[PDB]
């Protein structure tokens, strides 16, 4: 059982990231990191089950999902900064 | 009768000079675009028939194949 | 030849020339509205006298296409018992004009559009024959007397009555539409003439019959819903009160006589 | 009329939309 | 080789004619001859004729759609229901942008960025409703909302508009998340991605000997973040603060837009995803949820905006009947709701545009409109009535219609609490049409005339929403061929 | 004698945020909020309206406490406002509403502090 400890590893990740999201919504950063921690599961699930059904429908949409990734985290953390800019504080 | 084409013209009239009111302006404050209204709005009546009757054509034809669809489940 | 499309849209190019006058001409506001409202009430006389007296079938039917597959559509046809009630919505709009001759300077426009408005909406409650129609000719009545109360009314109770009326009349309304919705849903079609011969089922009669007395009990009042009456009829102009007692209580009678007994 | 078609009515004990319109901030 | 590509023109003509924008705008924007010169509307002038040209592509080539269909079978799938959907929301996009000149002049918007990141977007969404895979879909979302993420933070120095920024993009982050691990769910227990696969491999085994751990959790996972996307409740985390804290003319777009697209995508989920009607009980529950809370929110909003958005979560709500009755008349329904609330947000947003040039802020700043301004009262309570539902206005039939549909399946709760919601929205639309006739405030407020655009498409939709019930004829048979043409 | 504008003439000493005292005029009838507004210290443009629901707080003053017993109580409705946009969820127990303070002719030389500027534009 190997596809088992897999799915858990990546399931856990996603409880993790939104764990981060609702427990710390005072801190933005931290609710962007939870996302990105969510989106790295999903992208581990796509990628094991492409592995487990012999497919490879499941690695071309997690490169396709790392630009997702990458495009939110530039913008997220470019609206981050001109918050803090006008008001201060987080 | 009340046909497609003068119905247009007097709801572009009226689109035009609902305009000029929306805006403080008189009613007729640019005459020609009066015009211009009364010829779009019948131009666009007369697609509006057009086109609506293709579309009861179009789906007089879906709805009776929708219908053979279904009519073949009984064999 | 005097049909009914020429009696309703009298009304509609007496409002839409008003329109567009400005309102410093008050004389030909006064006198384009007054002319309209007696040229209606004579095209009405006119019908009155085209009307036979010896057929059951609905006279001077006219049909325009609403759904797509004419499903339903605007019916418009009288018989002997709304033919009088036509008349009578087009006689009492000249005098409601009348009325307010000597203060119109101050209501302005607004005052004689509404009021034909309300006789295009009332003349054509009477003559439809299909049931949903009727629902949306019957309904719409509400916005140029909300419109007459609010903005006219007398002191500033008028917004109170506005409300409890408004409130009542969708209370009936939407309770209304549901049987109509049902009855469609089973019929098939909404028309009148399909509708009377159509046998409904006896569980069905009892609860279609207290949807449709729920909104018509509300325009003729029997006992519990009487409170909205005499505040609306106390805070609204004089010319509103007749629209009110002539015409608006005669829809929840009229409705029972058209749809609920057959 | 005023009494009890009235607090039963729209506006005699209806009108607790004022007490619950203003409670969906929660 | 070439002809393959008469099935993309009206894609590859926005795109080129939004990189031929973004290059004039930052070499004539940056220059010393002209002096810096504010060129916002020049490029939405531009973007406006573009969007017209690309209608006109994508109107005409009519039976060009399904050219190559085999060649495009992976990438997307385009039939008549997409045809439609795509026109509307060119016309759509066309509109909001003609809306939005008069907010680049009077209040010194020269940000040409703006409309490129508008027309990208557009070009996200026409991608969107031709998406026939869970890749394509995930994809064209993702562009739509981070188009929608940059524009929502464009007022950089408004304390609003970055944190409404902020919240738009955690909440769509954390929807994408959730639809995707949705989709990696359903990827992981069928091997399939295309709609046609997951669609023959679904339709047979209908919970019949089991329930598929998996493909009910993706489903349901793919529901959720559907229902986050179009914003019904309890899914409506900051929705109410993000269309507040937008720019008008932004939160114009976002009203409007976004949720044709994803109505699309999600009748394109159902046509195969109907598993056990289990959709069917989640926007059974979410309409009756989302319907309540906003007749029971916008009773207690004395600001324009906030009102709208909750009229707005409102009308999803009555719009999701029509996905909780699954037939024919039901997807009929729901589609001539969406257009008749998309005209009625459009009419009402430019009303509000039109009066954001004197920065309206409250329901009581637009107390004596009915005498400064006598035909604009009467515009905005002509809207107003339309999103009651009043009889004569083309609001009730949408109303209608829904409520037939959901008569039609059986479900008569939803009826009584349509109309409880109806009675509700009713009284707070003619609270606002009180307040502008018939109330006699102390100080007034004087606006300032609007411009030719907006004047035209308030003139175009209010003589559209009166004379609505005389002519619907159109509007039923188009939606009739759509909601038929889903299927075959 | 005659009806003069100084009959109704209520003098006011307002502190904005920064400690400085400078003596402000209105009318006895008129709102605090339009004697606020006539030097400047409040914005015109965002409470263009003296109304209860035109209003987010945007008036908020910080009233004396030995001023503040010659005053109405405040509403319900005042309340509920200050409650709102006060960032916390707190009442102040001396801050009050300009558009709901009317001034008189008791209320000669009544302190007010004015508090900071809160964003008002969309
Ligand atoms: C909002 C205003 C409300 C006004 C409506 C009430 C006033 C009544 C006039 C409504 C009006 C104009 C529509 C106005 C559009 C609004 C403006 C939009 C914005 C503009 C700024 C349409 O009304 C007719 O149109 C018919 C459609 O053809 C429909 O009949 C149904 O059709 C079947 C379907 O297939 C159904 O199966 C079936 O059940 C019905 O038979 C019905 O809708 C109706 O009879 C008047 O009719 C006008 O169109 C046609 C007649 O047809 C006339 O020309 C035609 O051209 C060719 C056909 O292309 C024909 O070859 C040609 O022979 C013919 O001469 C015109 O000269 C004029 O008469
Ligand atoms: C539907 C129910 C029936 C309604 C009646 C329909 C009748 C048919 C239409 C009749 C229209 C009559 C209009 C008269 C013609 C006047 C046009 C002149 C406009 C013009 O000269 O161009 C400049 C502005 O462009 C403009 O003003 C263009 C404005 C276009 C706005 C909408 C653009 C298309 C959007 C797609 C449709 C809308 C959404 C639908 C889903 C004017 O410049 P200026 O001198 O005034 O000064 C700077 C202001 N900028
Ligand atoms: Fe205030």
């Amino acid at each position: 059982m190997d596809l088992i400890k897999y799915f858990t590893f990546s399931m856990i990740i996603f409880i993790l990231g939104i764990w981060g999201i609702l427990l710390n919504r005072r801190n933005i950063l931290i609710m962007l990191m939870s996302i990105e921690l969510m989106l790295l599961a999903v992208n581990l699930n796509f990628l094991v089950f492409s592995v487990s059904l012999d497919d490879m429908m499941g690695q071309v949409f997690a490169l396709l999902v790392l630009t997702v990734a990458a495009a939110e985290s530039a913008i997220g953390l470019a609206i981050f900064v001109i918050t803090f800019r006008v008001r201060g504080t987080i | 009768p009340i046909s497609a084409t003068m119905v247009g013209a007097l709801l572009g009239l009226g689109t035009q000079m609902y305009s000029n009111a929306l805006r403080k302006l008189p009613y007729m404050r640019h005459p020609w675009e009066h015009v211009v209204g009364m010829g779009l709005g019948a131009v666009f009546a007369n697609q509006l028939v057009k086109w609506d009757v293709k579309l009861k054509e179009d789906l007089d034809v879906m709805l009776a194949k929708a219908r053979a669809a279904n009519e073949r489940r009984y064999f | 030849y005097f049909n009914l499309s020429g009696l309703i849209l009298c009304p509609v190019l007496g409002s839409i020339i008003l329109l567009f006058i400005p309102n410093s001409r008050i004389r030909l506001i006064r006198l384009i509205g007054l002319c309209a409202s007696l040229i209606t009430f004579l095209y009405s006389l006119v019908l009155w006298i085209q009307f036979d007296s010896s057929t059951a079938k609905f006279q001077f039917v006219e049909s325009l296409r609403w759904l797509p597959y004419e499903n339903i559509n605007f019916y418009l046809g009288i018989d002997g018992i709304s033919l009088f009630f036509v008349i009578l919505t087009t006689f009492l709009i000249p005098i409601c004009i009348l009325v307010g001759w000597s203060g119109m300077r101050s209501y302005g426009k607004e005052y004689i559009i509404a009021f034909l408005i309300c006789e295009f909406l009332m003349i054509a409650v009477f003559c439809m024959l299909d049931l949903l129609l009727f629902y949306v000719f019957f309904e719409s009545v509400l916005i140029p007397m909300f419109i007459i109360i609010g903005v006219w009314g007398s002191r500033q109770r008028k917004i109170k009555a506005a409300y409890q009326f408004f409130l009542y009349t969708l209370l009936g309304s939407l309770f209304m539409l549901l049987a109509i919705l049902l009855i469609l849903f089973q019929t098939g079609t909404t028309d009148l003439q399909i509708l009377l011969t159509t046998e409904f089922s006896e569980r069905r009669q009892i609860f279609l019959w207290i949807a449709f007395f729920a909104s018509f009990a509300v325009k003729v009042p029997m006992v519990p819903v009487h409170i909205w009456l005499p505040e609306a009829h106390v805070e609204a102009p004089t010319a509103g009160s007749v629209i009110l007692a002539g015409i608006l209580l005669k829809f929840g009678t009229y409705g029972f006589l058209r749809f609920s007994i057959p | 009329d005023k009494g009890a078609i009235e607090i039963l009515g729209p506006y005699g004990i209806s009108y607790t939309f004022r007490r619950l319109a203003e409670r969906i901030s929660q | 080789m070439f002809n393959l590509f008469l099935a993309v023109f009206p894609e590859i003509f926005i795109i080129n004619a939004t990189f031929i924008l973004l290059i004039h705008g930052v070499v004539f924007s940056t220059s010393k001859k002209y002096d810096y010169p504010p060129l916002a509307s020049n490029v939405g002038w531009l973007g406006l004729l573009s969007v017209l040209i690309t209608l006109l592509l994508l109107a005409a080539g009519a039976p060009l759609l399904t050219i190559a269909h085999l060649f495009w079978n992976n990438l997307f799938r385009r039939d008549n229901f997409t045809y439609f959907c795509q026109i509307f929301l060119l016309l759509s996009t066309a509109g909001t942008i003609s809306m939005c000149f008069d907010f680049f002049d009077q209040e010194r918007f020269d940000a040409f960025e703006f409309i490129v990141l508008i027309l990208l977007s557009t070009c996200g969404m026409l991608f969107m409703i031709s998406a026939y895979d869970l890749i394509a879909m995930y994809l064209a979302i993702e562009l739509q909302s981070l188009c929608f993420y940059v524009i929502a933070a464009s007022k950089r120095k408004s304390e609003f508009s970055t944190e409404a920024g902020l919240k738009y993009l955690i909440l769509g982050a954390f929807s994408s998340g959730i639809l995707l691990f949705g989709c990696s769910m359903i990827y992981g227990s069928t091997g399939a991605t295309h709609f046609d696969q997951l669609a023959k491999i679904l339709t047979g085994y209908e919970i019949t000997g089991a329930r598929s751990s998996g493909i009910f959790m993706g489903i349901l996972f793919i529901a959720v973040g559907f229902l986050f996307k179009i914003t019904a409740v309890p899914f409506h985390m900051w929705a109410p603060d993000i269309y507040e804290g937008s720019p008008t003319p932004v939160t114009a777009f976002l009203s409007i837009a976004p949720k044709i697209s994803i109505f699309a995508n999600i009748l394109r989920v159902f046509i195969y995803g109907s598993y056990g009607a289990t959709l069917q009980q989640i926007f059974f529950f979410c309409s009756i949820a989302s319907m309540i809370l906003g007749a029971l929110a916008a009773m207690a909003q004395t600001k324009v905006k906030r009102l709208l958005a909750y009229s707005s979560i409102g009308h999803v709500g009555y719009i999701c009947i029509g996905f909780s009755c699954g037939t024919i008349e039901g997807i009929q329904s729901l589609l001539i709701g969406i257009f008749i609330y998309a005209l009625m947000t459009m009419d009402a947003f430019a009303i509000v545009l039109a009066l954001r040039q004197t920065r309206v802020k409250y329901i009581a700043d637009l107390g004596a409109l009915a005498k400064t301004n006598p035909i604009l009262a009467i515009t905005f309570s002509i809207t107003m009535f339309s999103y009651a539902g009043i009889p004569p206005l083309a609001g009730f039939c949408s109303k209608f219609y829904l409520f037939f549909a959901a008569l039609g399946c059986g479900a008569y709760f939803l009826a009584l609490v349509g109309v409880v919601t109806s009675v509700i929205g009713c009284f707070y639309y003619i609270r606002l049409v009180k307040r502008m006739f018939f109330d006699t405030p102390r100080t007034w407020i004087l606006y300032e005339p609007m411009d030719r655009n907006k004047s035209l498409l308030l003139a175009m939709t209010s003589f559209f929403i009166t004379l609505f019930l005389l002519y619907p004829s159109p509007l039923f048979s188009v939606t009739h061929q759509m909601a038929l043409s889903l299927y075959l | 004698g005659s009806k003069k504008v100084s009959d109704r003439i209520v003098k006011l000493s307002a502190i904005d945020p920064d400690g400085y005292k400078q003596d402000i005029i209105g009318l006895s009838g008129q709102t605090l909020l339009r004697a606020l507004t006539h030097t400047g210290l409040i914005d015109p443009a965002s409470h263009r309206l003296d109304d209860i629901e035109a209003c987010s707080a945007e008036c908020e003053v910080q009233i004396a406490e030995e001023w503040l017993e010659k005053l109405p109580p405040r509403t319900y409705d005042e309340e509920y406002v200050l409650k709102r946009s006060s960032r916390s969820r707190i009442l102040n127990k001396h801050s009050r509403l300009g558009c709901q303070v009317v001034l008189t002719q008791e209320l000669q030389g009544m302190v007010v502090a004015v508090p900071e500027a809160k964003p008002w534009d969309i």
